[PDB]
């Protein structure tokens, strides 16, 4: 890994892309700029903070990426204590800037291996007072070795639960109640699994990760990547959306901020994975008290879900995603309720069209599929 | 039997996620592409980006720790 420079121009491209897209930019600062005695050298960050101030850019900050592997990446070891002190120094710089209330997130550690958990714990002891959220990273697989079977394996999906429990064990011991974010996450590291991370088959891991993150207390999940060289991109090299972009858009239209719980009465409780939130109230079709159920079927047959009292006879809207043939789960095209999802034109997203079910029918979920179901007139007090 | 009974807990919210719960990254490496300006300037890509608003966009990656700001560069 070689040092590279970037220009005011690059900063403007990035800020403008975020600003004109309605996204909130978080900019990671270079943590490997070190003084004689291995303190963070804040002088380059200072130049960037000055420049961003002078342009009225509203930007949030991070310092370093995966500091746990600095020794491997750059033959420099920074312990969590020191990194905490480095974050304290960035916080003082932000407080003296024109955006004195700017947010600071970190430390963007990898998933909690023994040595990473130790670094995170010492970082939160030293620097935890000045971060607005704890960021950590998660991948299920190595993109080089990942198989199609891995992407469909509930034993692979389930490992994420132990990672989340281990991060919360460190946070609750050092900074109880601090918000916990996934700062970088996807199916597979090393740029994704060729012919897998860009397909319908990637959607099992992405929708399960969202479900479990919400259920377990993770407040924000940051998908590696929106756009880029890695085939875990949501949008390909031709600016065409891949199935995970359509999955992500549908999740945003349907799923609300209030997290509830669903479970399957069977003991098996594998391969059939269920999540329940309040419906997104910004959705104009739906109303206060509506529920959004989402479900993953990793069985090789259709399953039929029955809603409990008092939701059994409610009007339900189905939003079932299935691949466009002929490449099955390895397709880069998806249908919603049997309609291919495609841009109308370069400026126009299509409508995402519900399929109303007959009231009191069981919820059909084909083999190797995922679906959202909105329960209309659910009248759930907790959602109102 | 392929029929499955669901149990729902609806008493109270167990958690509150950010409205930006589903956020995205751009890898820091993408700023070393000579076409950075053309790519992020794409009207088509901005339409897709707007679709995911509200969201955080994290500009970060391995390259975060190998990028130096140079105010003289053009
Ligand atoms: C399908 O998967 C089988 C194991 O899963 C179980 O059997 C199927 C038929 C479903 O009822 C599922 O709900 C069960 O958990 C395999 O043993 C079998 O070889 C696979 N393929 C078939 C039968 O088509
Ligand atoms: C998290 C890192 O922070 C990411 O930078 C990294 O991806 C980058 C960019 C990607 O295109 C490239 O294939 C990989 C590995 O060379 O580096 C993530 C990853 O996919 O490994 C992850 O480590
Ligand atoms: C990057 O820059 C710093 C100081 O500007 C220098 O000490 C370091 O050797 C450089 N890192 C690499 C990997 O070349
Ligand atoms: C930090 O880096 C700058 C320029 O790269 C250097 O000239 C300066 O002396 C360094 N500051 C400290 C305190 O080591
Ligand atoms: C910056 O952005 C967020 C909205 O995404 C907002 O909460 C905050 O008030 C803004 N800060 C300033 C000083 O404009
Ligand atoms: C962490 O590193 C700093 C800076 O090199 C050092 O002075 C300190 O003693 C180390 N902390 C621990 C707990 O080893
Ligand atoms: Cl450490
Ligand atoms: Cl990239």
């Amino acid at each position: 890994f070689k040092n590279s420079t970037y220009s005011r121009s690059s900063v403007d491209v990035l800020y403008t892309f975020a600003n004109c897209s309605g996204l909130d930019l978080i900019f990671g600062l270079n943590a490997l700029l070190r003084t004689a005695d291995l303190q963070w050298n804040s002088s380059n960050a200072q130049l960037l903070l000055d420049y961003c101030s002078s342009k009225g850019y509203n930007i949030s900050w991070e310092l370093g990426n995966e500091p746990n592997s600095f020794l491997k990446k750059a033959d420099i070891f920074i312990n969590g204590s020191q990194l905490g002190e480095d974050f304290i120094q960035l916080h003082k710089l932000l407080r003296k800037s024109t955006f004195k209330n700017a947010k600071l997130y970190g430390p963007d550690v990898g998933q909690p291996r023994r040595k990473t958990a130790k670094m995170l714990k010492s970082f939160l002891k030293a620097g935890g007072e000045v971060i607005d959220s704890v960021t950590w990273h998660h991948y299920y697989l190595n993109g080089r070795t990942a198989t199609r079977e891995d992407f469909l394996n509930p034993d692979v999906l389930d490992i994420f639960i132990s990672s989340v429990q281990k991060v919360f064990q460190v946070v609750e011991s050092t900074r109880p109640g601090k918000k916990v974010w996934l700062g970088e996450t996807s199916s597979a590291y090393g740029g994704g699994a060729p012919l897998l991370s860009d397909t319908f088959a990637a959607g099992f891991m992405w929708l399960d990760k969202l479900g479990l993150s919400a259920r377990m207390g993770i407040e924000v999940v940051m998908r590696q990547v929106f756009f880029g060289a890695g085939n875990y991109h949501l949008v390909d090299e031709n600016f065409d959306p891949l199935p995970d972009y359509w999955l992500s858009l549908l999740f945003k239209k349907l799923v609300g901020t209030k997290v509830l719980m669903a479970s399957v009465q069977g003991s098996k409780r594998r391969k059939l994975r269920v999540y329940l939130h309040c419906t997104n109230t910004d959705n104009p079709r739906y109303k206060e008290g509506d529920l959004t159920l989402y479900a993953i079927n990793l069985h090789n047959v259709t399953k039929y879900l029955r809603l409990p009292y008092p939701f059994s006879n409610k009007q339900v809207d189905k939003y079932l995603l299935r691949p466009l043939g002929p490449h099955g789960l390895l397709s880069k095209s998806v249908q919603l309720n049997g309609l291919t999802l495609k841009m109308v034109d370069d400026q126009t997203l299509p409508p995402l069209m519900e399929k109303p079910l007959r009231p009191g029918s069981s919820l059909g979920l084909p083999a190797f599929s995922y679906s959202f179901f909105v329960i209309r007139n659910a009248k759930v007090a907790a959602c109102i | 039997q392929d029929v499955v009974d669901l149990d729902f807990f609806t008493q109270e919210p167990l958690h509150l996620v950010s409205p930006s719960f589903l956020s995205v990254t751009i890898d820091a490496n993408l700023a070393t592409d000579p076409r950075f300006l053309i790519l992020l300037g794409s009207p088509k890509l901005r339409t897709l980006a707007r679709g995911l608003s509200p969201a955080y966009l994290r500009f970060g990656g391995t390259k975060t720790d190998f990028l130096i700001f140079d105010p003289k560069k053009e």
